[PDB]
């Protein structure tokens, strides 16, 4: 009963940020390529039309 | 906490999705402050017995350090991700494939590419400059998702399939200000310019990529501004207005660089994955020590469990025979 | 509400227990006898097995009461009946004083023929006193504890003491253990008793004078037993203490008890003492002043009888809030309270932020306004030792806001039989009860409609009523007022706030006739607060002036006009002399007579009445300050007309 008790505010946001982040997905595709060793191929397929 | 006294709502928007993206990629650059990165790969153990085949799948890494030591044991090789390699990206829709389950249609707000096709093609010098995205449904026919139908429940409600189809949804490069609308509804508003160069290139069968600012503020007119008045609005970048909200960074992997390894029989068993700023051999172990800079370092030189590990992956058998290039891609949404 | 999570209820008695109307009970028996069960193969009749269905009914709806009963007084706030009320109270650690008896300090001037110093003066120490209504009998009185005297200079004595109301009684027992010590005698106030157990001391539990720290064993406990008739028993100890608990009698021992009779509340008129003194050489020299401390006096204060239903309840559960300390601004209110309280009306403690420390306590003693001295240091001390150590309590006393009424009640001649007198008396304890009862305590307002309905309500003949009203608020050291204060927390109606009285010293000389001179001590002075203005404005003066006695200098050149700003009624001269401010719209009253410059030697005597009338009707009040009408004390405003009606 004898302390002065005042008022004020204090306020936490709490931003949840950091959902997500899955990376989806990873993907990678093989290459035949050509450089000027080549050299004998077998047989050949498609190639034109 | 729960059930407070007070209630509070915050949403957290679209762009910090995607702002938060951006300074990952803004320092990627050269020097002590700019932490590089570097992908890498595999194991050569067979993995188990039953290892090639559809069924089964290898173990589920563990981000524990006993995860990541056996990686550094197992691991050969590690080709570097330049800044310029990595590139933001969208689902690409277009309008007109046959192959894609829905020609047109495109309801609200979607992404769309014409212009770079036999079926879509307009008036090309410009090559693909289409990825402007729709403004508003044409007036009726949407069915949506409820009971409730008229152009009023977008508000209270999903999307609108508009059931009626577009015809000539090739535009001009736009109107002043706000943008074109040149059939019935099917409103579009453009969304920059794509040259045909970087298309051909950094584009591929699924997605597209998006310029980041520090590109387009540097040059406009290649990728085609200074027809935007809102433009001068907020600077110039853009990577918002389209919200890319995703990242995805590629390598190339040519058995070149590592003869060893490839050599008849090499099956290049799973492990495959990505690190932040390395460090050298050292040579003998005190001295200072140095940034890697050099691309496709091998295993060793690289102080075992140097930098830290931010991805792991485990595809099963690869191939990775000589001469054929290995092209990997890993796509994030920070 | 918004969010319907919030409904909840208050304390509910829940349909389990609630009890039969009848009929509904003949509905839910016949549906559960006939239905469900049975398909009636009773072979009593048609008729008879229906009709034997409520004979059973009853069977019910007394069971339905007289079991049912119990758990409505099984707990507190749903019962009745004081005794089980009671009971129940006591393990929250309250106890409801079942009475109470007259306490005064009075300062005793006798001398002794021995001279001897450091006279003494026993515990009883017989007086009698009128309590006056009229004269006649005396009641009784007992000082009850020791004090001492000293002689200085001239041969005297001031053996200032305190006593109580009864007598005192003393019943000696043997303690059978098996044998719940008690006392019969409707009366007996459990704040003084000794009980001495063969030696001495005994300090108790329930209630402590002292609290002495440590000291273990030799506690005692005072409960009830219903009954009216209290009960007295000893811990659980051995003292082969054991470990914790009473010292408990040895299976036989003296238990001397002793309490006061205390007669009862009628002795609150106190006034003229007698000494009825016996002991040695002492020679009771009377010039007994009652009342030897402060400002008015009411004479005793207390006397009690016991405490209603309605008080015991809000007081006996708060008092779980509580564990025998007061910590908390709504504790001291408990603590000023039946352990101290019939001294007491009301309370609201509060702390004021500027000034730490501190606790302010306002009260208002049954015997009306001011709780004089002695009185309040009695209420200081039981409060500090169960206080928060570092802060020490103060009474202030609330700021009283009394009313002005000026009705009448206009009766009937034909209807009455007492008349005058008996009725003016009527009405008066009816208004007092409607104080009493509402507007007594704090935060409450009153409504003179309210109050007049409790005239009319006098016996029968008075029909109609009607009054003025003027809110009286006196200040206290007048000449300044404090600083923003001196508030109605009512819109004043301006041309009000009408002065008191006043007077001047000085003036020069100014020789009457017969005797040699006189100081002019005549031509008063009075204040008025004027008008409104552009918004608030109004300023206010100090009165009338002749001529002479100020300081005009530049900054007074005493003028309001003879516009408003009314005059006082004597030659008077005019001349009114600006002072203060008085805001209406935010009620605010300043003063500071220094503005004029004047001295205060020149005014009579301070604590003068002001009394505007409000504007609306009824009257607010806030900020712990009181409206409540006690006419016995000060009779200087109340003023009734009973003009009357032949038909």
């Amino acid at each position: 009963v004898g302390f002065g008790f005042i008022a004020i505010t204090l306020l936490t946001m709490f931003i949840n940020v950091g959902l997500t982040l899955k990376h989806t997905e990873t993907i990678i595709n093989k290459y035949k390529n050509y450089k000027w060793d080549s050299g004998l191929p077998t047989e050949y397929a498609d190639r034109i039309a | 906490m729960n059930d407070s006294s007070v209630i509070y709502r915050a949403i957290v928007t679209s762009k910090f999705r995607t702002e938060k993206m951006l300074n990952f990629y803004n320092s990627i650059g050269s020097g002590p402050d700019k932490n590089t990165i570097f992908i890498t790969f595999g194991r050569s153990e067979p993995w188990s017995s039953n290892e090639n085949e559809v069924g089964f799948a290898p173990p589920y890494p563990t981000d524990s350090v006993l995860g990541v030591t056996d990686m550094w044991t197992h691991m050969m090789g590690t080709v570097k991700v330049l800044p310029s390699m990595l590139d933001a990206v969208i689902p690409r829709r277009d309008w007109g494939d046959t192959r894609y389950p829905d020609p047109y249609t495109f309801r609200i707000n979607d992404i769309v590419v014409c212009n770079s096709a036999p079926y879509n093609a307009t008036e090309s010098g410009a090559g693909w400059l289409v990825y402007r995205c729709l403004d508003v449904p044409d007036t009726g026919m949407c069915s949506i998702a409820s009971l409730t139908d008229k152009d009023e429940c977008l508000k209270l409600g999903g999307k609108w399939t508009p059931s009626a189809r577009s015809m000539t949804p090739p535009e001009g490069r736009g109107d002043a200000e706000g943008t074109i609308e040149p059939g019935d509804g099917y409103v579009w508003e453009y969304l920059f310019e794509i040259p045909p160069d970087v298309s051909i290139n950094r584009c591929t069968n699924e997605y597209i990529v998006v310029p980041w600012p520090e590109e387009l503020k540097e040059d406009p007119t290649r990728w085609g501004y200074e027809d935007n008045l809102t433009w001068q609005q907020d600077d110039f970048g853009l990577i918002y207005r389209v919200k890319a909200n995703t990242i995805r960074f590629k390598a190339y992997l040519d058995s070149v660089y590592f003869p060893e390894a490839a050599l008849p029989g090499n099956k290049g068993f799973r492990q495959i994955s990505i690190i932040t700023n390395p460090l050298e051999a050292k040579a003998h172990p005190n001295d200072p020590n140095v940034k890697a800079e050099k691309d496709y370092y091998d295993p060793e030189d690289l102080m075992r469990h140097s930098g830290e590990m931010i991805y792991m992956e485990n595809r099963p058998p690869i191939i990775m025979a000589m001469d054929q290039t290995e092209e990997i891609n890993i796509l994030f949404t920070f | 509400p918004v969010n319907y999570q919030l409904t909840r209820t208050a304390n509910a008695i829940p349909e389990i227990f609630v009890g039969g109307t009848f009929a509904e009970i003949k509905q839910n028996l016949i549906e559960w006898l006939n239905g469900q069960n049975e398909f009636l193969d009773y072979d009593f009749e048609g008729s008879r097995l229906n009709v034997l269905c409520d004979l059973l009914a009853y069977n019910t709806l007394y069971i339905q009461q007289f079991g049912n009963a119990a758990v409505y007084e099984s707990f507190m706030r749903t019962a009745n009946l004081r005794s089980s009320v009671v009971q129940a109270a006591q393990d929250n650690g309250y106890l409801p004083t079942s009475k109470s008896a007259a306490q005064t300090e009075i300062m005793l001037t006798c001398t002794d023929a021995l001279n001897r110093n450091y006279i003494t003066i026993p515990r009883g120490t017989r007086f009698l006193a009128y309590a006056k209504d009229t004269s006649v009998n005396p009641y009784n009185f007992v000082s009850r504890e020791d004090v001492i005297a000293i002689r200085d200079k001239n041969n005297q004595y001031f053996p200032r003491l305190k006593l109580a109301q009864g007598r005192i009684v003393r019943t000696e027992i043997i303690y059978d253990k098996l044998t719940p010590i008690i006392i019969y005698d409707k009366n007996i106030d459990r704040n003084q008793v000794k009980l001495y157990v063969d030696g001495a001391e005994w300090i108790n539990w329930t209630r402590k004078s002292m609290v002495h720290a440590g000291s273990t064993s030799t506690i005692y406990y005072m409960r009830e037993t219903i009954d009216g008739n209290t009960e007295f028993y000893f811990g659980e100890g051995e003292i082969s203490a054991n470990y914790i608990g009473g010292l408990k009698p040895t299976q036989n021992s003296t238990i001397v008890i002793e309490y006061i009779s205390t007669n009862g509340a009628d002795a609150n008129g106190a006034v003229g003492f007698s000494y009825a003194d016996t002991l040695t050489n002492i020679t009771v020299i009377n010039i007994n002043e009652n009342p030897n401390d402060d400002p008015d006096f009411v004479g005793a204060d207390g006397g009690g009888d016991p405490e209603d239903i309605e008080r015991i309840r809000e007081l006996g559960t708060i008092k779980r809030e509580t564990q025998q300390r007061c910590v908390t601004a709504t504790d001291y209110d408990t603590f000023v309270s039946e352990r101290f309280g019939s001294i007491i009306q009301a309370v609201q403690t509060f702390t004021d932020s500027t000034k730490p420390g501190y606790a302010f306590i306002a009260a208002k003693p049954k015997s009306g306004l001011y709780l004089t001295t002695v009185q309040r240091e009695d209420i200081k001390n039981y409060l500090k030792d169960y206080n928060l150590a570092p802060i020490t309590p103060s009474i202030i006393s609330p700021n009283y806001l009394f009313i002005k009424t000026n009705l009448k009640v206009t009766y009937a001649l034909n209807k009455l039989q007492e008349s005058e007198q008996w009725l003016e008396g009527q009405i008066i304890d009816k208004i007092d009860r409607y104080y009493t009862e509402d507007v007594e305590i704090f935060n409450s307002s009153f409504a003179k409609s309210k109050m007049l309905t409790y005239v009319d309500d006098a016996d029968h003949s008075v029909i109609g009523s009607s009054a003025t009203i003027q809110m009286v608020r006196e200040v206290q050291n007048f000449y300044k007022t404090p600083e923003a204060g001196i508030k109605y927390n009512n819109q004043i109606k301006d041309r009000s706030m009408e002065s008191n009285t006043f007077s001047f010293n000085s003036g020069r000389k100014v020789v009457n006739p017969d005797t040699g001179l006189e100081e002019d001590v005549l031509y008063d002075v009075r204040i008025v607060s004027t008008d409104r203005d552009s918004k608030g404005i109004g300023k206010v003066i100090i009165g009338p002036f002749a001529s002479g006695d100020v300081t005009e200098n530049e900054n007074i050149q005493p003028y309001t006009g003879n516009d408003f700003n009314k005059l006082a009624n004597s030659d008077g001269r005019d001349k009114y002399y600006v002072i203060g401010e008085i805001n209406y719209p935010a009620d605010v009253i300043y003063w500071n007579i220094a503005k004029i410059n004047l001295t205060s030697e020149k005014f009579e005597v301070q604590t003068i009445e002001l009394y505007s009338d409000p504007t609306d009707d009824v009257i607010f009040t806030r900020d712990g300050s009181l409206i409540v009408f006690e006419n016995d004390l000060r009779p200087q405003y109340l003023t009734i007309d009973l003009e009357p009606i032949s038909q």
